[PDB]
C-alpha cells in the first residue's frame, strides 16, 4: 500500500530513471541512484535508476514512455517499487534491433548506438525490456534477449554487449516508441493539460458511463493557425490513453464521389463505435463543414447535414470522443458548436519563447549537434512561428550540414547512407537556415 | 574502525564496487567523502594499494574534492560508485 | 401546429416529448439534420413516412426539430431539391385536417429563421417563445439535474443560480456534469492506489460546493 | 554597512510592522516581534515591530507609507536599522487629531479610533510620529504630542491615552494619507511594476541625465476600459516619487474657446517644466487628440497639432514625464505614438478574481464588515468588473446598511452623523448591492 | 538553573513581562515553552503564585499548549509576551 504509486509523466528525459518525492524515498528506504525493481500490469517487471523529484506528488512516481511499455502500464495506472540490491554487474547482455525501426540503417550498431549509450552509465536492464537509442536522425529500438545474471543486471564497464545479427520482428503488444506521446509535443502544458482532463474518465474509466448517468464530453474542438500540432495533440492523447484512433481528413472526405462522402463519414463513426474507447479525429473541418453561406453545392450541404446527424448519434456510445481542427471558430458552421456536438473549444495558440524551445529541442533529439549551438538563442529569432516552421527549421539546418559534407564524400570514394553518426549540426547551419 | 557519534544526524551510503557488484552499505554523518574511502580500503584491504575514484551516476558526476562532507556534497542517502583509474 | 422558439438549449425537444408522454399520445422525431443528410428523394420519402405512422398512431406528436434545416427562409435555400423538401412540408401538413388527431410541434431559433410560408393559418399558426430561464427557474433546473447525485450539505444551489445568469438549461445541466464528474476525478487517484472499486463507491462519493466553484469558472 | 536598508513597499497592511528577509534578522541579531528603531532623512526616527517576509530582498525593508512619512523617505531611499532594547511601557502617551482629517467627525475619538487601535496591540510609538486609525468610513491621522518615557515607548494595557481637545494643524512637509498612493491601486501588479521602472531614473534621480546623453521615456500612454484606475495610477506614480502632478482634462479644455484652449494646454507644459520633476497627466486624450478623421473642425485640428509642438517642445525638459489615457490605441491620432512623443503603452486590462479581491479590500479598509462578508465570493460574482464597479459596489453596499438602520435611528429619537463607527455592512448588504 | 545542551541547535528568547519593560533574554533550543514559563518563575520569584499566559504579538496568538518545542511554535529568535490573567 506504500509501494503502490500512480505513473505520472518523466521530467529526467534518461529513459533509465524515474523519480519519486522526497519524502515518498525517504519512506521506501530507497538510495539516491538506487536500482529499484517495477512491477507492471500483465506479470511485467522493469529495473530502474530512482532519484528524487522535488516537484513530484509523494503518491506518483515519474517514467519515460519507454518504461511504461515495459511495464505495459499507461499515465495514471498503478505500479508497484521495491529495491533491488541483490542486482549484480553483469557478464555479458545480448540485445537484438526490432526491425521496423533499422530499416535503412547501414551502420556498426554497436559502435554508432549501444556502445556510446551504455558506456560508463551503469544502466540496470532486465530481460525483455525495449530501449530507445537516438542517434543518426534516426531512433533504434532493441530487445534485451538475454543478459548473463538473468534476468536483470546492470550494465558495467566490464559487461560484455552482444548483438549477433539478425532484427527481430515487433510483436502486438510492442508499442513503437516512434508512436506520438505527449513527450513529442512542446509548448502546450496549459491546453494539453485540459484536453487530458475532458478525455480522462470517459477513455481510461469507461466502465463509469455504464454505472452513472453523467455526461462527459463528446466533441472538442482544437483551435489555432496551421502548424500548431492539433493533429499532433489528438493522435497523442489517442496513444496515451490506449483509445482506438481514427482520423478523418476534411479534403480526403470532400475529394469523394458525391455519396462516397457520406459514406466514409458513416463508416469513420462506426468504426470507432466498434473499437471503442476511441477518438475520432476531423482534420481541417472546414473543409467539410465551412460557413453556412460559404457552400454553394447541394451535395455540400448533405455532408455538413450527414456529419450534424453523426454526432447526435453519439450518446456514451461505447465511448467515443470527436475532436476537430479548424483555424478559427467562425470559420466553420455554427451548427457544430452546438450542444450535443462540438461543445467544448480548446484554443491552440502560438508558441512563446519557452514553447518553441521546447519545440526545438523535440526535433532535434536524434540528431548531433556541435557544441556551438544554442537552440536557446533560435528560440529567440523565430517569434512567429509555430511548432510545424521549427520543425522545418531543423530539418533544413540538418540537411545543410548534409549538402557541406556531400562534396568531401563524393570525392574520397561515398558513405552515403552512414557517414551521418559522425556529422554534427553547427550553428552555422542553423544560421543559414535562419535566414532563408 | 569508523566512529559515528550517535547524538548527531546520520545517514546511510551503499557503495557500488568495481571489483564485481560488491555493494557495501554504511552509517556515516558529517564525514567527509574520505570518511568513505577509508571505509572502502577497510572493508577491501586489497584496494589500499589500487587506484580509484568516488562518482555518483545519473548523471556521472566524480567525487573530486573528498575533503567535503557528505552534507555538503548532497550525499546524504546515496548509491556512491567506485571507478577503478 | 406549434411553433417553440428560443435559443439551442431552452429544452424544446424535452417540452415535446414530455407532453406526448404525459397526454399519452404518440411521439414521433423529425431531426432536420436527419432528413437534410439523405439523398435527393429519400428526404421527401421520410417526411411522408413520418406523417404517415403518426397518423396511424393518433393521437400522436410528430416533432420537427431544427425546423431551419429543412424550410429556411425562401431565400437561404439555393438547391432545386431543397425547395422541393420545403414544399412537401406544407403539403404534408395542410394535408392534415383534424386528422386522426395528429399535433406537429417544431422547434427554432427565431420566427424570421424559416419559410414564412409556414407561420402559415392551416400550419404553424401557434408560436410559444421558449425564452433564457430567471434565477427562479434557473434553480428548478439546477435541481431537476441534481436529483440523482448526493450534494454535499455545503452545496447551495440558489448560490449557484445567482451565478449563471446567461446560462439556459442545456448549460446548467452541464455545470451539474462538470461537476459531477470533477468529484469523480479527485476520487479517482485514492482509489486506484488502494486496490479500484470503480463502477460502485459512486453512491459514497458526494459533489461538494468545491466541486461547483471548480465548474463554474472552467 | 549592514544596517542600512533600501525602502520598499508593505505586504503586511498594519502600519507598526516593518519587514526584513530571513537572512538579514540572522544577521543583524534582530528578534520575531522586536521593537526597532529606523533613522530617515530630516533627522526623522521611527520605532517599529520587525517580522520576516519570505520574499523581501536581503538588502530591502518593507515598510507602509505611515512609516516612509514618518521618515521623510520615499520608496527606494535608504533607512537605518538598529534593535531597541531599552524601549519601556510607557506610562502615559498624549496624541491629537489632525485637523484635516477629522472634519465631520463627531464622536469620542478615544473610544472610537484610539481604544481598539491600541488596545493590546502592544504598539511601539514615538513622539512626533503621525498614525492612522481607520473607521466609520472614516481615515483619522493622529499625532503623538508626548510619551511618558520619551521619546519613544510601547502602548502597553496599563499606559494612560490622552487626547485631551483641540485638533492641530497640519505642517507643510506632512503629506496627507488621504493623497493616493500604490497601496491604492489593486491588481495591476504587472503594469503598475513597469511604469514604476521608466519613471525611477527620471523622476528620483534628474540629475543624471545631465551627467549623460541618454533617453528616458518623455511619453506614457496608459489604454484601458473607463474605471480601470489610470488616473489612480499617473496620481500615485506623482505622489509616490515626489514629483509635481498637473492635470488636463480633455473635455475641459474642449470645452473652452477656440484659442484658450491652445493657450490652456501650453500653460500646462510650461507649469510642469517649471516645477519639475514633474508629471503631466492627459486624461481623456482621445477628447484633445482623435483619430486624423475623426476631426471635423478647424479649429480642433489646430489643438491636435499644438499637443504635437508641446510634446516635441520637450527635450531634456529638465524632467517631465507626460502620461495620458485613452480607451484603445486605435482610438486616437497616430502621429501622438511617433517617436519622440507618446512612445511607451501600458495596457491597463480588466482585473483577474484576484484583483478584483484587492479592489474590494481597498475600497472596504474604512468599513466595519461583519464576519459574514465574504469579499473572495463577491470577487467571483463580478467577473465583468473593473476597479470603479467595485468601489460603486462597496459604495452601495455601505449606503444599504445606512438606509436600514435610518428608519430605527428617526423613530427614537437621530443620532445620524455619528452611530455610523457601530453599523457594520453585512453580507446582506452586498448582496443586495450585487443585484441592482 | 535551565540546562542547555551545546551539542544541540540553540536559539535566544526575549521574554516582555508584563510587570513593566522587564526585557529577560535567554538561551534555550528544543525546549518546551513551559520551560519558559520555568524560567520566568525562576527569574521572577515573586510571579510563582501570579496567573499569566504567554502570547506573540502582529498578529496576538496565545501560546496555549505549553507542551510544544520552541522549534515546533515557530518560536525560534521570538519575543515572547507575558500577559496577566
Ligand atoms: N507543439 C508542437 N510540438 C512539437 N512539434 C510540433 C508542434 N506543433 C507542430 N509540430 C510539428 O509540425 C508538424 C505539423 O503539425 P500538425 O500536427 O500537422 O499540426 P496542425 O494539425 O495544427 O497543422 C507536427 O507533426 C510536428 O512535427
Ligand atoms: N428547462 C429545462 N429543464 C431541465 N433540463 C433542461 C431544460 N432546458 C434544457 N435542459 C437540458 O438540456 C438538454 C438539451 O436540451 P434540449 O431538450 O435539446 O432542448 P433544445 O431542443 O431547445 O436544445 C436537455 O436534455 C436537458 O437535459
Ligand atoms: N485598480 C484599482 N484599484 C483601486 N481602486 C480602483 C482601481 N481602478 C479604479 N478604482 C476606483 O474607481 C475610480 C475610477 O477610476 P479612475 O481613476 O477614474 O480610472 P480611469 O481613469 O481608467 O477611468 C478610482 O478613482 C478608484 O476609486
Amino acid at each position: 500500500r506504500p509501494n503502490r504509486l500512480i505513473v505520472d509523466e518523466a521530467i529526467n528525459e534518461d529513459n533509465s530513471v524515474v523519480s519519486l518525492s522526497q519524502p515518498k524515498m525517504d519512506e521506501l528506504q530507497l538510495f539516491r541512484g538506487d536500482t529499484v525493481l517495477l512491477k507492471g500490469k500483465k506479470r511485467r517487471e522493469a529495473v530502474c535508476i530512482v532519484l528524487s523529484d522535488d516537484t513530484c506528488s509523494d503518491e506518483k512516481i515519474r517514467m519515460n514512455r519507454v518504461v511504461r511499455n515495459n511495464l505495459r502500464v499507461r499515465l495514471g495506472d498503478v505500479i508497484s517499487i521495491q529495491p533491488c540490491p541483490d542486482v549484480k554487474y553483469g557478464k555479458r547482455i545480448h540485445v537484438l534491433p526490432i526491425d521496423d525501426t533499422v530499416e535503412g540503417i547501414t551502420g556498426n550498431l554497436f559502435e554508432v548506438y549501444l556502445k556510446p549509450y551504455f558506456l560508463e552509465a551503469y544502466r540496470p536492464i532486465r530481460k525483455g525490456d525495449i530501449f530507445l537509442v537516438r542517434g543518426g536522425m534516426r531512433a533504434v529500438e532493441f530487445k534485451v534477449v538475454e543478459t548473463d545474471p538473468s534476468p536483470y543486471c546492470i550494465v558495467a564497464p566490464d559487461t560484455v554487449i552482444h548483438c549477433e545479427g539478425e532484427p527481430i520482428k515487433r510483436e502486438d503488444e510492442e508499442e513503437s516508441l516512434n508512436e506520438v506521446g505527449y513527450d513529442d509535443i512542446g509548448g502546450c502544458r496549459k491546453q494539453l493539460a485540459q484536453i487530458k482532463e475532458m478525455v480522462e474518465l470517459p477513455l481510461r474509466h469507461p466502465a463509469l458511463f455504464k454505472a452513472i448517468g453523467v455526461k462527459p464530453p463528446r466533441g472538442i474542438l482544437l483551435y489555432g493557425p496551421p502548424g500548431t500540432g492539433k493533429t499532433l495533440i489528438a493522435r497523442a492523447v489517442a496513444n496515451e490513453t490506449g483509445a482506438f484512433f481514427f482520423l478523418i481528413n476534411g479534403p480526403e472526405i470532400m475529394s469523394k464521389l458525391a455519396g462516397e462522402s457520406e459514406s466514409n463519414l458513416r463508416k469513420a463513426f462506426e468504426e470507432a463505435a466498434a473499437n471503442a474507447p476511441a477518438i475520432i479525429f476531423i482534420d481541417e473541418l472546414d473543409a467539410i463543414a465551412p460557413k453556412r453561406e460559404k457552400t454553394h453545392g447541394e451535395v455540400e450541404r448533405r455532408i455538413v447535414s450527414q456529419l450534424l446527424t453523426l454526432m447526435d448519434g453519439l450518446k456514451q456510445r461505447a465511448h467515443v470522443i470527436v475532436m476537430a481542427a479548424t483555424n478559427r471558430p467562425n470559420s466553420i458552421d455554427p451548427a457544430l458548436r452546438r450542444f450535443g456536438r462540438f461543445d467544448r473549444e480548446v484554443d491552440i495558440g502560438i508558441p512563446d519563447a519557452t514553447g518553441r524551445l521546447e519545440i526545438l529541442q523535440i526535433h532535434t533529439k536524434n540528431m548531433k549537434l556541435a557544441d556551438d549551438v544554442d537552440l536557446e538563442q533560435v528560440a529567440n529569432e523565430t517569434h512567429g512561428h509555430v511548432g510545424a516552421d521549427l520543425a522545418a527549421l531543423c530539418s533544413e539546418a540538418a540537411l545543410q550540414a548534409i549538402r557541406k559534407k556531400m562534396d568531401l564524400i563524393d570525392l574520397e570514394d561515398t558513405i552515403d547512407a552512414e557517414v551521418m553518426n559522425s556529422l554534427a549540426v553547427t550553428m552555422d547551419d542553423f544560421r543559414w537556415a535562419l535566414s532563408q | 574502525m569508523i566512529l559515528i557519534d550517535e547524538s548527531e544526524p546520520t545517514t546511510n551510503i551503499q557503495i557500488r564496487l568495481a571489483d564485481g557488484g560488491r555493494l557495501v552499505q554504511k552509517f556515516n554523518h558529517s564525514h567527509r567523502i574520505s570518511d568513505i574511502r577509508l571505509f572502502i580500503v577497510d572493508a577491501r584491504p586489497a584496494m589500499a594499494a589500487t587506484s580509484f575514484i568516488l562518482m555518483t551516476t545519473f548523471p556521472n558526476k566524480e567525487l573530486a574534492d573528498e575533503s567535503q562532507t557528505l552534507k555538503e556534497a548532497n550525499l546524504l542517502n546515496a548509491v556512491i560508485v567506485q571507478r577503478l583509474t
